[PDB]
């Protein structure tokens, strides 16, 4: 059943990145901002800066060198606050990038390098695995999660008296159907008759709220029996 | 979490309603562009930095109507319906310690505080209800005993500690809880972070604001003034020297924002993981949720941030 | 603007062209001050208030324990530059 549901949602994975267009948004927006960067910095050229015209050389020609000179100095100064303006963008989104890659870097190490109890941080739900899959400019993870699916709500008790002495599970919880008291495992219904074996005797019945009457069969009292 | 989402205008601050100062602008081909949609882009990366702190979870979830958690009590931290604005006590702490136009606006957040406070209540209540369940999955109910007999042993305490001190760690909690909210209304300087945020957001503002009277080596500070009392050929030279200024100065506030909404997204990206690691499940993680072995959380949502109470 | 037949008023501004709705869904094309708008069904913009989901109750009580009796194996897609 669980390789029939991991290889389902493999699946499902290949067909929403097929079918949805917008899947890929963070790397198509990291290239096309560079994009747009690139692209207004190159249309700045086109820019007078308040000079009389937006070329070198039309500039050095039809204008002799004494005023030459401050127009060619005026658009030098549109042109380097225009490259400024650009590295400086350039240097925050490149500080963003680094951060998402660290990110990326330390998801890689938690979660595909090794299982991560870090809640919510590889993939919504109980982490299994990660698989880390190359794409352009990024990486893209495909956490395999744990969710529980089908809820049974049964009456809960903290512990057990069985005679006089109160009995809490090693590891789970105290369930009931409504007749019988099991102790199962948390995150998934498997009852199984309460057993010295899987609960700890520590204290007394009076000290605990909630505490409910029960037995608590022994193992080991058959095997004398016999 | 966020910081106000100003939208500076760009011709009409660099400019008034002049039409020959928007014409030299234009000369100055896409600055102005570059700088509108870094704001834009500061606002909404603003919004989506809000909703991933908060929205972590998918339904609404309320409290029962009777407030039985085995003696923990919790009246000083869930909404009070009495209040018109369905704000928890300690809530309303925090919104209360926490305390025209040249160009500038000022867009108003998408989720608004009461449906932040929703958010929030939902977080806690799922969280009182549930544990690390309603975030790991679907929302299983336990008893809160219980949960906090399963917090305990995720701290290598055996159940039988709470089972059997159920009484007095109750009383401890909310004595605690009694002695934040008290700390809060007390020490002044408590909401130190939220309030050096919106102060460095105003004086940032007012600073983009007293540039305007800077004449920047003009004759005057008035696009008026210079229009009139000078003839056009050396209006011009004028007017691109306060331009010049003026975009100078835009140029240094965009920049300086970029870095603070930087700064706030990785604060904000903390709050989200700490949000995700501590109150939608305990966390092992040493001296993250709080100094000492981590218990529980809860997210108290504060003007243009959250406030967490670390249960260690 | 040319559609004046329906004028809504909220805190972002003065929405021209999309009618408001009583009815709460999820966002679609965010406005502000937590209203979003969105093409719903004859067809128009409709403009309304944000609802944050489907409020769940979950029924707490003394000694109620819900545990899951199967699971789903289900990954995810991230994406990160
Ligand atoms: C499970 O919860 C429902 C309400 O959600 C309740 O009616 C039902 O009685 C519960 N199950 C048991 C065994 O009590
Ligand atoms: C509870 O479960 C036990 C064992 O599975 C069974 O013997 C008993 O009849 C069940 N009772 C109810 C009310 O389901
Ligand atoms: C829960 O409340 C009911 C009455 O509302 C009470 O009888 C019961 O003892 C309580 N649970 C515990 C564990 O005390
Ligand atoms: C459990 O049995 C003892 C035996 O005397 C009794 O005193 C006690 O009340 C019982 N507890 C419950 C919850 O019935
Ligand atoms: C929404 O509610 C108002 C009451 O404030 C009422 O006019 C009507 O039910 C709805 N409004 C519109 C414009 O449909
Ligand atoms: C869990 O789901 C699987 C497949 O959907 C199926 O065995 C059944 O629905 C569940 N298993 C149970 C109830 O044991």
């Amino acid at each position: 059943l669980i390789a029939n549901q991991f290889n389902s949602a493999i699946g499902k994975i290949q067909d929403s990145l097929s079918s949805t267009p917008s899947a890929l948004g963070k790397l198509q927006d990291v290239v096309n901002q560079n994009a747009q960067a690139l692209n207004t910095l190159v249309k700045q050229l086109s820019s007078n800066f308040g000079a009389i015209s937006s070329v070198l050389n039309d500039i050095l020609s039809r204008l002799d060198p004494p005023e030459a000179e401050v127009q060619i100095d005026r658009l030098i100064t549109g042109r380097l606050q225009s490259l400024q303006t650009y590295v400086t963008q350039q240097l925050i989104r490149a500080a963003e990038i680094r951060a998402s890659a660290n990110l990326a870097a330390t998801k890689m190490s938690e979660c595909v390098l090794g299982q991560s109890k870090r809640v919510d941080f590889c993939g919504k739900g109980y982490h299994l695995m990660s698989f880390p899959q190359s794409a352009p400019h990024g990486v893209v993870f495909l956490h395999v999660t744990y969710v529980p699916a089908q809820e049974k709500n049964f009456t809960t008790a903290p512990a057990i008296c069985h005679d006089g002495k109160a009995h809490f599970p090693r590891e789970g919880v105290f369930v009931s159907n409504g007749t019988h008291w099991f102790v199962t495992q948390r995150n998934f219904y498997e009852p199984q008759i309460i057993t010295t074996d899987n609960t700890f005797v520590s204290g007394n019945c009076d000290v605990v709220i909630g505490i409910v009457n029960n037995t608590v069969y022994d193992p080991l009292q058959p095997e004398l029996d016999s | 979490v966020s910081m106000t989402k100003t939208s500076v205008d760009c011709t009409m601050y660099i400019c008034g309603d002049s039409t020959e100062c928007s014409n030299l602008l234009l000369q100055y081909g896409s600055f102005c562009t570059q700088l509108n949609r870094a704001l834009t882009g500061i606002a909404v990366e603003q919004d989506k930095n809000t909703q991933e702190v908060f929205a972590q979870v998918k339904q609404i979830y309320k409290t029962p109507p009777i407030k039985d958690f085995g003696g923990f009590n919790f009246s000083q931290i869930l909404p009070d319906p009495s209040k018109p604005s369905k704000r928890s006590p300690i809530e309303d702490l925090l919104f209360n310690k926490v305390t025209k136009f040249n160009g500038l606006t000022v867009l108003p957040p998408l989720l608004t505080d009461e449906m932040i406070a929703q958010y929030t209540s939902a977080l806690l209540a799922g969280t009182i209800t549930s544990g690390w369940t309603f975030g790991a999955g679907p929302a299983l109910q336990i008893p809160f005993p219980m949960q906090m007999a399963y917090r305990f042993n995720g701290i290598g305490v055996t159940q039988n500690v709470l089972y059997e001190n159920q009484k007095l760690i109750a009383n401890q909690f909310n004595s605690a809880i009694g002695k934040i909210q008290d700390s809060l209304s007390s020490t002044p300087s408590a909401l130190g972070k939220l309030q050096d945020v919106v102060n460095q957001n105003a004086q940032a503002l007012n600073t983009l604001v007293k540039q305007l009277s800077s004449n920047f080596g003009a004759i005057s500070s008035v696009l008026n003034d210079i229009l009139s009392r000078l003839d056009p050929p050396e209006a011009e030279v004028q007017i691109d020297r306060l331009i010049t200024g003026r975009l100078q100065s835009l140029q240094t506030y965009v920049t300086q924002q970029l870095i603070r909404a930087a700064e706030i997204r990785a604060s904000a990206n903390l709050a989200a993981t700490k949000m995700s690691e501590c109150v939608l499940g305990q966390s092992k993680r040493v001296d993250f949720c709080g100094k000492g072995y981590h218990l529980m959380s809860f997210p108290q949502s504060a003007p243009h941030g959250v406030v967490f109470l670390h249960v260690t | 603007y040319s559609t004046g037949s329906n004028v809504f008023q909220t805190r972002a501004g003065c929405l021209i062209g999309a009618e408001h709705v009583n009815n709460s869904y999820e966002c679609d094309i965010p406005i502000g001050a937590g209203i979003c708008a969105s093409y719903q069904t004859s067809q128009s913009i409709i403009a309304y208030t944000m609802s944050l989901g489907a409020e769940n109750s979950v029924a707490y009580s003394n000694n109620s324990i819900a545990i899951p009796t199967n699971f789903t194996i289900s990954v995810t897609t991230e994406i990160l530059p």
